[PDB]
């Protein structure tokens, strides 16, 4: 029953960290007996909040998709002109797009008739047919070029991060921007108690070491 | 109202502090923004000065501050009045080194002989109840009040009494006065909080709770009483430079988190 010792160490690091206080209305100063390879760390308060918020958004989205409860809003008069190869590509991945609330029919210089769209995508598309085509083609090419693997729903606790890679790029972008916008900003006041809650929640995240956009969330200063 | 001190010994002690003051180090404290306690055992706390983060030995800073206040408010101190009375003979019980009754009595003798001097110049009031020659009946009535809203921890009180008799040179005016001020400063500094392993199940619920409460007590003291005073009147001696370390330059950190 062997494992790689380097993976477990990353989680236990943050777990041994007590909050000092907010620094310059931008950072949360944290401090770590048995100081091996680990003392003082400054956490970006925005990156911290954005990270917690993203993982909550991802957990909600993937719980809906895996349980077949993801809302699919009915769309009218949405027909997109597609090439023969594009039409074959959409015909091939129709079943895959249904899992994300994207419901269509391939007709016949063919036509793609979009019947349903999830609420996130309905809002982003805002009637722009050229935008929607680009976004659906991007995912279809991701699938065909082995850059994204299909959503396996054959499996029956839900670890959202085991399916995180399957999420279309357009969904990732929407969740990244919602988390960024909802997050606390630089210049905002935080009490020691709010800082305690923020770091407690961060230490429970799957990846507490970066913000939603992959930039570092903390820097050791010791 | 304020009694005039014309003692040459005191004038020379004050000149010595004045010649030691480092202007730039004093500027860091003068405009400090207090962050919080970093280590309760090694007595470390973090502060921000401008856009720089510093690690400060508050044991070292408090020692120098209370020594400076003592020098300033010499012979003009208020009193801290002390059912739960304090007997000097009972305090020395913490020392097995004094394996004799007369060895413990010798210390009290040095202090009681100078009771008038200790009460006048330092507000250290010693009260006797029994005979004048009897040392078992000698109690401590009051201590000097150096900082309003602050009461020193008396954990260090049996060591204060022991050093007052054994360490202080009573044979020279300047060395004697200097030694008493250093002994008051040592008593007045906040206590160290030795690290206790909270994750270890082999320790009782009271041992872990008291440690938490000791940590909370120092944190409240530094934030509400000590750092406001340090910021208000502390003059940094050149020899304190090692106890003030720059841990972070925040403009370099803005670059790390420049864009999201
Ligand atoms: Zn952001
Ligand atoms: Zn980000």
């Amino acid at each position: 029953g062997k494992t790689i010792t380097d993976f477990s160490i990353s989680r236990s690091v943050l777990a041994k960290y007590e909050v000092i206080n907010q620094v310059d209305k931008k950072f949360i100063l944290i401090r770590c007996s048995i100081h091996n390879c680990p003392l003082l760390v400054l956490v970006d308060q925005h990156a911290c909040d954005e990270r917690i918020r993203l993982e909550e958004l991802f957990y909600s989205l993937l719980t809906e998709v895996v349980t077949g409860t993801f809302v699919a809003r009915d769309l009218k008069d949405c027909c997109i002109e597609v090439d023969r190869t594009e039409a074959d590509l959409f015909k091939h991945y129709q079943s895959e797009f249904k899992k994300w609330g994207i419901g269509y029919e391939t007709i016949e210089t063919s036509l793609l008739e979009i019947k349903t769209l999830p609420e996130m995508l309905t809002s982003k598309y805002n009637g722009d047919k050229d935008y929607l085509k680009m976004v659906l083609l991007q995912h279809a090419h991701d699938l065909k070029d082995f850059k994204k693997l299909p959503m396996d729903l054959s499996h029956f606790k839900l670890y959202w991060w085991k399916y995180s890679s399957c999420v279309p790029t357009v969904f990732h972008e929407i969740l990244n921007s919602k988390a960024c916008r909802s997050a606390v900003m630089f210049g905002d006041e935080l009490t020691r108690q709010e800082c305690i809650i923020l770091i407690s929640k961060l230490s429970r995240c799957h990846n507490p070491f970066e913000c939603a956009h992959g930039r570092p969330s903390m820097v050791p200063i010791a | 109202e304020r009694v005039n001190v014309n003692l040459t010994s005191i004038k020379k002690l004050r000149e010595k502090v004045d010649d030691s003051i480092h202007r730039e180090l004093t500027d860091i404290f003068a405009n400090l923004n207090y962050v919080g306690v970093v280590d309760e055992e090694r007595r470390l706390a973090a502060i921000q000065h401008d856009l720089k983060l510093f690690l400060i030995d508050y044991g070292s800073v408090c020692y120098e501050l209370f020594y400076q206040i003592g020098l300033t408010d010499f012979a003009n101190f208020g009193k801290i009045n002390l059912s739960d009375d304090i007997v000097l003979y009972n305090l020395l019980s913490e020392f097995d080194e004094l394996n004799d009754d007369a060895s413990k009595e010798k210390i009290i003798s040095k202090i009681w002989d100078m009771s008038s001097m200790l009460n006048e110049y330092y507000s250290i009031e010693l009260v006797n109840d029994g005979l004048d020659n009897d040392l078992k009946s000698v109690k401590l009535k009051s201590l000097p009040l150096l900082l309003k809203g602050y009461i020193p921890s008396l954990v260090k009180l049996p060591f204060f009494i022991y050093r007052l008799g054994k360490e202080v040179d009573w044979e020279d005016e300047q060395e004697c006065l200097d030694g008493i001020l250093r002994e008051i400063a040592l008593l007045y500094i906040p206590d160290m909080v030795p690290k206790v392993d909270t994750s270890d199940a082999s320790l009782s619920e009271d041992e872990k709770a008291q440690f938490i409460n000791r940590k909370e007590h120092i944190s409240s003291l530094l934030e509400h009483v000590l750092f406001p005073c340090i910021k208000r009147r502390f003059l940094a001696p050149r020899h304190i430079l090692k106890d003030v370390v720059e841990i972070a330059n925040l403009p370099d950190l803005y670059k790390v988190f420049e864009r999201c």
